[PDB]
């Protein structure tokens, strides 16, 4: 039988034995390995089903949006500045965060894909003629010189990895290896950053992955244009350890596991069923 | 069988109604290998002065008890030479033999889940607020859950059905666990290996795992039976080794 | 150059693709992996572990540990019902936040047999028999213990072994049922009944407790990944 | 350096070719076809073996 | 032509790519290379060379040669401190403009043992003993020579061999520390103390000089290239 | 990269292409196929089955079962005509909604011989002879039974075997005729005539019934797929 | 892993090459060149065989 | 003329193919995988050998 294929059930007849496969003990921590062939009469079924979709590589290997970065060709304030940044994290979106937090320690390579889209800002006029916009997504490793403005020297990217992309083409994509200073990425860290048990509690002290700076490399537009860049993480070559319980409560913050108290499941009116 | 004897150092545990032993994730604790080490200095391994049984204080089990938790290795910070080796070293590494024990009678009833949760990172009761470390765990005190939610301004969220982690309490049975059902079971022993993403670690700024003891079926009995049943926790380190000798910590 | 031609689908982002892409960190020395215990290679290893079911989830009981405590007591007449729920392991409110139920809500199709384990958490001096029955979905709900004795069932004798396993078999006309329920792929009902009673000596409390556990068998499989309808957000978490 | 492998097909012209283009192994595609598993770390992690037919206690 | 399809990432400039490209000068005859001495094939050959450390960098001393001159003198009582600094070879002000420190600021991760060499530049008639200690970062700074004798240390006897090497070992829980410092990857402290004293004959100056040198050991490695936060410009140099 | 060049036809959608494309569901486990009876591998297996022809389709008869009932009766003189239609199996109103005719309207070219089967559905005491004739298209329609005896014909004797087959041969100058008719590829005429009469005993109804069936022979082939001019819609079906 | 097959030509340099690029068999092209058929399920599905020359009844 | 070489992988399907397309060697890609080194030109460039255990003077 191939690897990943489920088990067949064997033909079983009537029994009158001193064997008791149905009776067990949950107190031992043991999950009983009872087959339907042990408690009832079955036929021989050749099961051809496979556990393909349930692999850790197949369950994780789909790209999910992790951040929406906004920046313009004319500054409104420092939130709609000429440039923007993002501290690299997986906790701001809830769909990928719940999938990663089913494990305590993981170890994967990444694919980062950007879906950058622009839009003309609301104005009294729009009738212009502009050349195609080109964007820069520079990665800054932890501790490097960050762009303090537009027209900065730090966008010279002589040693930082950069990418350039003109609007209209395919989305940009690069591959990232496993980047932790330990032996696995820690989804959870039950501890503090200082030795006196103070400072920052949680997984935030084990996430030093750097920043990701975005801009328009075009100097100007006739009328201001707002851009949005969506960041897509797809984990590949995935290992995972110590499976966690799934989360019940929705998230509140990105740097905490803080929650509001909720019931264990949705309710019903009574514990029985009452028809014929 | 129901009998089992565990001997570590100069200490012995005997049990006449044992369910079984749960061994971790199928891994026995051992010392770090040469192809996995990072530190270069020679470790110290006090084999019997540290890998012995250390018993904690009992907790009174009531009908309205929600549960208790202990965080490790901070639960044994003052237990003999296991606590003296934590203070003098930067790194440490150990597995454990947790033994929880509670006898009542053939006329009592109750059931306790005994889970060992690695990296049981707890949320805050009052959100947008960081909590104190002495509310997470004192040095050997049993920190206890609550039946309803907590409004502590600097404490964890101790509602027991969310288990402090925002998950369903019923789903904790993937972590290494046993049950103490008073109908059939007297004690519960779990052998935990070293679980971390690094080969050694600091034993003060990091709680490696948390032992929770939760009544799923509550304690009830006749009023003319013994109204006091305690729950004692006896923990033995296993294959404990240390690195980075300097002055006594731990700031 | 080499004469080429572009097919439909060029310059697209299909999020479930599988293509090579260049590295931003070339010749990066990745740290060596070590033996961490508890490695997971499949989500079916997680779903084959017991997880206690909140059968008593009539609110207000879901906001306490009363949701897991199925109550039993000595009876005045026999054959009454203990509990009952539909066998919808990804859609029913009893089973969809269990550990097997949470994995199935990432998928659209499920297949295989399941294991319902029960655990009597009463006093060691109290005895009892129970009938736990599974009904295929054709006739409706069983209305009595006579209606339930006609399907797949097991009689559990409470003794020194505190636990019994009702194995729910895969009796279906399709190879897969749907996780979100419909009428074409309905799976049936699970009910429990007093086979005899609870008989106790004096000086013992009346009400006892039964814990129900769910897990998957070794022929269980899932299919067609999807997003789960359990986590939501209106804005980015800051 | 072409790795011809078996395609994912059903049960009752089935091969694909792969060339690696880059010098880093993190640049490679996903390992979709690895279905190995052993669930005894979680479902039966007890010290003494527990046979089904025999009593557990 | 050959039917093709374009993946994501087409028509982009990733600055750390590795692709072929046509030549603007075809069949250009490049001049023959000769044997020039001192060829460098790795930046770890540069970082394994001694470079004198400015331990005395309390300004105003950085604008003179006084920054490199650690002063010692005969003492009235023993066990006092000579100097001390944190072991942050890319972030601490004592070590980040040394020759080992400048290479590490091009990188984000460092790993390995280091060599602190000391050189007594006093008169040949003056004797002395010193204790140079390394402390792992758990307990805090050592407060005395009693606090420093508990960690990795060496007692140096000043004699005919003017130099001693304190080897700082790699005692870490991770395989890499960060160059820009944080609390998770703190590396500890280096301190020096009077083991005995400086004892001189008459007609000799009081204050002597000790020079500290840093270099990397043969298990040293760096990782994750970055831009250095040391050179800046507001416009193009004309 | 590899130097390439794009031919004409890049980035187009030709709806009858044949190209590979990536999967949206990777490693999806497709359910196993079983033996279902009646598998179809070719539309020529469908067209080689008999299907009863509405020869009597003079309205109002098409809105009832009278369209299939060719009437015969005892005659006063012999050699009269029973029925007649043009051999246009995709364009003639008699043959274009039959089961052979509906497949041919998906195509533009047809080729091969055909089988016209006839079935006498009168009483078992009634006898009769018939002449069924095929005429190649050169001279026009046959005007009498004398005109029809000069082409391909068969005399059918009604007896214990109720059915006869007139085989219409492929007599063409091209290898393919057109489904929508034209004058270059005209195929001819089918007529039927009284060879003798219907002779019955007393106490029997006068009018009897003949059923005509069409099917394709084993040298039949179709070519050049197209849309059928039979189904229409003005909006999307909601 | 190249499958060289025969091209569709007429009757009275005739081969093509195919490489499979993807790991799923549903990603493959159409099976254009499969002309097998057996029409006896529909045209002659009777229990006893019926020879043409012999009478049917 | 394909050079199959070893990909950069970690420690505890690992090969890539390269074709050279141009007639000039300056058109080639980078030599990423050349990690040879000898630091004795700089760290120990003295005439007489200096053993560690022996005194330097
Ligand atoms: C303009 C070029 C952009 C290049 C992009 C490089 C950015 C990627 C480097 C850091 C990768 C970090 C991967 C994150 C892993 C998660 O945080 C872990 N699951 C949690 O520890």
């Amino acid at each position: 039988r191939a690897v990943g294929r489920v088990a067949d059930t064997v033909a079983s007849g009537p029994v009158n034995t001193e064997q008791i496969p149905a009776l067990t003990a949950v107190e031992t921590g043991h999950t009983s390995q009872v087959v339907p062939s042990d408690t009832m009469q079955t036929r021989h079924v050749i099961n051809y089903h496979t556990r393909s979709e349930s692999s850790i590589e197949n369950f994780m290997g789909r790209a999910a949006c992790v951040y929406i970065a906004q920046y313009a060709t004319e500054k409104v304030n420092d939130e709609l500045d000429r440039y923007t940044n993002w501290e690299i994290t997986t906790r701001q979106v809830a769909q990928l965060r719940r999938k990663l937090e089913m494990f305590t320690y993981m170890r994967f390579d990444l694919e980062i894909t950007f879906v950058i889209t622009s839009s003309q800002r609301t104005s009294t006029t729009y009738a212009s003629d502009s050349p195609p916009l080109t964007h820069q997504v520079m990665y800054v490793p932890p501790g490097g010189p960050i762009p303090k403005s537009y027209e900065d020297f730090a966008w010279q990217t002589s040693t930082n990895p950069s990418v350039f992309w003109t609007e209209g083409n395919a989305p940009p994509r690069m591959s990232i290896p496993f980047m932790s200073v330990g032996n696995a990425y820690c989804n959870f860290y039950d501890g503090w950053s200082h030795f006196s048990q103070s400072g920052v509690y949680g997984y935030t002290t084990l996430n030093n992955m750097g920043h990701l700076y975005f801009r328009h490399v075009n100097k100007s537009t006739a009328y201001p244009v707002n851009s949005v860049a969506r960041v897509y993480f797809k984990p590949k070559h995935v290992k995972a350890w110590v499976p966690r319980a799934p989360r019940l409560c929705p998230y509140l913050k990105a740097r905490n596991v803080n929650f509001n108290v909720q019931g264990v499941t949705e309710s019903r009116n009574k514990i029985t069923l009452d028809r014929s | 069988d129901r009998v089992r004897s565990i001997t570590l150092g100069n200490s012995t545990i005997t049990t006449q109604e044992c369910a079984n032993v749960v061994v971790g994730y199928g891994v026995w604790p051992t010392y770090l290998s040469d192809h996995e080490a990072t530190a270069v200095d020679q470790p110290t391994q006090p084999d019997v002065a540290t890998c012995r049984f250390y018993t904690l204080e009992s907790v009174k089990w009531e009908s309205s008890s929600a549960g208790w938790w202990w965080k490790f290795p901070e639960a044994l910070s003052d237990m003999g030479l296991f606590g003296q080796n934590m203070q003098y070293h930067y790194l440490g590494r150990t597995g454990y033999t947790i033994h929880v024990q509670c006898n009542a009678s053939k006329f009592h009833q109750g059931c306790l889940l005994v889970v060992c949760v690695p990296e049981a990172e707890m949320g805050a009761a009052t959100t947008d607020h960081a909590f104190n470390h002495t509310k997470l765990s004192n040095i050997g005190q049993a920190m206890e859950f609550s039946a309803k939610k907590s409004t502590d301004q600097t404490g964890p969220q101790t509602a027991v059905h969310n288990a402090g982690m925002g998950v369903a309490v019923g789903n904790l049975t993937i972590f290494p666990h046993q049950w103490i059902n008073l109908r059939t079971n007297n004690s519960a022993t779990i052998v935990m290996p070293y679980i971390n993403s690094v080969p050694m670690d600091n034993m003060y700024r990091h709680y490696n795992f948390t032992l929770m003891v939760i009544p799923f079926a509550k304690l009830e009995h006749s009023p003319q039976a013994s109204t006091y049943v305690p729950i004692t926790v006896t923990v033995a380190p296993m294959c404990a080794e240390y690195n980075g000798l300097r002055l006594a910590g731990h700031q | 150059g080499l004469p080429t031609m572009n097919t439909p689908g060029s310059t697209q982002f299909l999020t479930s693709d599988d293509f090579q892409s260049p590295s931003a960190m070339p010749q990066f020395d990745v740290t060596p992996e070590i033996q961490i215990p508890g490695q997971v290679r499949n989500l079916m290893e997680i779903a084959e572990v017991d997880s206690v079911v909140p059968v008593n989830n009539t609110e207000g009981h879901v906001n306490s540990m009363e949701a897991y405590r199925i109550p039993v007591r000595p009876q005045t007449s026999s054959g009454e019902q203990v509990f009952g729920f539909q066998l919808q392991p990804g859609h029913d409110s009893v089973l969809k936040h269990t550990l097997l139920g949470e994995i199935l809500n990432y998928y659209a199709n499920w297949s295989g047999s399941m294991k319902l384990t029960f655990m009597y958490c009463g006093a060691a001096m109290a005895t009892g028999k129970f009938l736990i029955a599974y009904s295929p979905p054709g006739a409706g709900v069983p209305g009595s213990r006579r209606d339930a004795m006609l399907g797949t069932h097991v009689i559990w004798d409470v003794g020194l072994q505190s636990s019994c396993v009702l194995c729910v078999p895969w009796i279906s006309q399709t190879n897969y049922r749907y996780v979100t329920s419909d009428a074409y792929t309905d799976a049936g009902y699970i009910t429990c009944w007093y086979q005899t009673s609870i008989v106790t000596p004096p000086d013992i409390p009346t009400t006892s407790t039964i814990l129900c556990f769910v897990s998957a068998c070794n022929d269980f499989s899932v299919r067609l990944l999807r997003d789960t309808p359990f986590i939501t957000q209106q804005a980015l978490f800051q | 350096g072409a790795q011809v492998s078996t395609q994912k097909t059903g049960a009752h012209i089935i091969h694909y070719t792969n060339i690696n283009y880059y010098k880093d192994s993190a640049s490679n595609s996903l390992n979709r076809q690895d279905f190995t598993q052993d669930p005894s770390k979680f479902t039966e992690p007890v010290k003494d073996v527990m046979i089904k037919t025999l009593p557990a206690l």
